[PDB]
């Protein structure tokens, strides 16, 4: 997939592809140095350096680093994620909505522009929440001088945050359409990665001066290539079932031709359940964090802090679960069986039908759940090497890992996926 | 029941033992391009915020 | 500055509204999957949706510069 990353910027449309989405990212972070009126950037800054502002880092990092400099797009494109997670779940529990699904044509594209608008005023109600539960909150102690607050700031926030997440929504479509891979996907991984090189730098930096000893951050390093080796490994492993062709019914005995095999990956290509565990990680910590003045709530909102012992293991039993789901739902042993059934092939030793659904299901059932395993293991280890090696960084995170390489290797996935299928 | 969970995790190990593992040339290629990858949008975005941050200081 | 402002503060939320309209309307060429990089072969750039696509670019950064405005707006 390397002579697809090449041949992305060699070949004309796809390079096409490239600068589009590059122009795109550009003024994704050139729209995250224009802030919201009224919000002193500098004391939010110093508040996420502080003990207590440290439960908003994940809040942050999936924001872009927007949140830090609250940017027009200050909660990023996560209000949308949200969205879609609630869908997502009426879809799965609303037996309705489940119908309009499997509507076809349209129902679709209805429960899409559902997840769109809901998105947009997810973005309205996070605007004014944060705008009346921290922003405004402790007399005003992110507010400006001439700022008061009230419902003039409130509604210069909603305004600011609705048409930015609007905006930031059509940005990520228009990646989708006119650019390479996913947009939502590159979004997030732009504002995860866009931290990544400066980090670099400045470690260096320390080590350089004295404060970074050599031997931890070479152990780092390692560690992030051997993350990158061992989740390429695992997304290149497939459990091969044997099956055959050009069957021929001989003496009242079936057999078939040269024995031929179907792979089936561990894990369904797709970072979307990374995401969704993710925002729903942060749910509790967005609704708890703001009130600063209540234990209680700053007791819930650390409780799921990813850097913490029971946030980080409540972390990666998000990611399993949900990457076993995910990877249950697209690996349908029926629709694999069909496509078999269509081919004109079989299973040797399984009788066609419902048997072989069975015997796929099976297989597939207890095959995820090592890829479901491994990807919470990816979500664990980067923790307990940053605590060992004294270099924290939530950019680095076993979450953050995950995002990139996920995103990194969907895209290259279909580009060559895809050009591929012009090359033939 | 627990003895369903034991089963499962022995017969989810008996599938983990018929895994195809890929070869050494597709795990460096898939690490090549993962870093290829990440490394150009950082250096991307790196001339970007710095560009940014410039001239946003130059305006001061 | 109580007339003044308060008509920059309604062009802020008429192209903000305008704006959710705008991207709303836009409505993407779905298909099976919820969200996917899509078929990067065919170089489309139709009519489609042209006018309202340099519209919403246009109005993002009359959407930019009103909060710079606004910010930078005196006591
Ligand atoms: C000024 C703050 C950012 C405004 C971004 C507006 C949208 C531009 C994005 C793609 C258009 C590419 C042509
Ligand atoms: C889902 C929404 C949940 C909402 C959760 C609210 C949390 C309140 C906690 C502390 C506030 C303390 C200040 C309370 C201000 C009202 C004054 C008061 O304390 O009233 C007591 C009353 O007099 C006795 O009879
Ligand atoms: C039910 C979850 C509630 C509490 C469990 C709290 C967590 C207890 C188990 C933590 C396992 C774990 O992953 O801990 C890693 C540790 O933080 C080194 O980085
Ligand atoms: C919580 C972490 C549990 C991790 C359990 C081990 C997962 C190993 C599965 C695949 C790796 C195969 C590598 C070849
Ligand atoms: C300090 C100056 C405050 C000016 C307040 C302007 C409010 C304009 C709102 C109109 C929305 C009407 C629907
Ligand atoms: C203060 C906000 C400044 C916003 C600048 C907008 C730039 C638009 C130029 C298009 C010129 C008209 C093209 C019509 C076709």
């Amino acid at each position: 997939m390397v002579k697809a990353f090449w041949s992305a910027l060699q070949i004309p449309e796809l390079r096409q592809r490239v600068l589009f989405t590059l122009l795109v990212l550009a003024a994704y972070r050139l729209g995250a140095f224009i802030p919201t009126p009224g919000v002193d950037l500098d004391k939010i800054q110093e508040f996420l350096r502080t003990a207590q502002g440290g439960v908003f880092g994940i809040i942050n990092l999936f924001s872009g680093g927007n949140f830090e400099r609250f940017s027009i797009f200050a909660l990023g494109i996560m209000p949308y994620i949200t969205a879609a997670i609630i869908m997502q779940i009426l879809v799965t529990v609303v037996p309705a909505l489940e119908k309009l699904s499997k509507e076809g044509e349209e129902g679709r594209r209805i429960i899409n522009q559902y997840t769109r608008i809901g998105g947009i005023a997810l973005g309205a109600f996070q605007g004014f929440f944060l705008a009346t539960a921290f922003l405004g909150a402790e007399g005003g102690r992110f507010l400006l001088p001439g700022w008061s607050p009230g419902p003039f700031f409130w509604f210069v926030v909603v305004v600011t945050q609705v048409a930015g997440i609007a905006l930031l929504l059509w940005m990520a479509e228009r990646i989708t359409e006119y650019g390479i891979g996913n947009g939502t996907s590159l979004i997030i991984f732009a504002g995860i990665v866009v931290e990544w090189l400066p980090q670099i730098l400045r470690t260096i930096g320390l080590i350089r001066t004295g404060e970074v000893n050599l031997v931890a951050f070479l152990f780092f390093l390692a560690f992030i290539v051997l993350a990158f080796a061992g989740m390429a490994a695992v997304q290149q492993a497939e459990r091969r079932i044997p099956v055959q062709y050009a069957r021929k019914v001989v003496g009242g005995r079936v057999y078939g031709g040269q024995a031929t095999y179907i792979p089936i990956k561990l894990n369904a290509a797709g970072v979307i359940p990374i995401i969704f565990a993710a925002a729903i990680l942060q749910i509790p910590i967005f609704l708890a964090a703001p009130f600063q003045d209540n234990p209680v709530l700053q007791g819930i909102a650390n409780f799921f802090n990813p850097t913490r012992p029971s946030g980080l293991f409540i972390e990666v039993l998000l990611v399993i679960l949900f990457t076993y789901v995910y990877t249950a739902v697209q690996f349908d042993p029926k629709r694999i069986a069909e496509s078999l059934r269509e081919y004109g092939g079989f299973i040797p030793g399984i009788r066609p039908g419902e048997p072989t659904v069975k015997f796929l299901e099976h297989i597939v059932s207890r095959l995820t759940l090592w890829g479901a395993l491994f990807l919470g293991l990816v979500t664990l280890l980067p923790q307990i090497i940053q605590n060992l090696t004294g270099i924290h960084s939530i950019a680095f995170s076993g979450i953050g890992l995950l995002i990139v390489v996920g995103v990194a290797l969907d895209t290259l996935r279909q580009v060559e996926s895809q050009l591929m299928l012009r090359s033939y | 029941m627990f003895a369903r969970l034991i089963r499962y995790f022995q017969e989810a190990r008996a599938e983990l033992a018929r895994v195809t593992w890929p070869t050494r040339e597709q795990v460096v290629e898939g690490t090549q391009a993962i870093l290829l990858f990440t490394l150009a949008f950082m250096v991307i975005l790196g001339l970007y915020d710095t560009v940014f941050r410039f001239l946003i200081g130059l305006l001061r | 500055m109580d007339l003044l402002y308060t008509l920059v503060i309604l062009f802020y939320l008429g192209v903000a509204g305008l704006l959710v309209y705008l991207v709303l309307v836009q409505e993407p060429k779905q298909g099976a999957g919820d969200l996917m990089g899509g078929s990067a072969d065919l170089f489309s750039a139709r009519g489609v949706t042209g006018g309202l696509y340099r519209l919403t670019v246009i109005l993002g950064v009359v959407f930019a510069a009103l909060a710079l405005v606004i910010g930078l707006w005196p006591r």
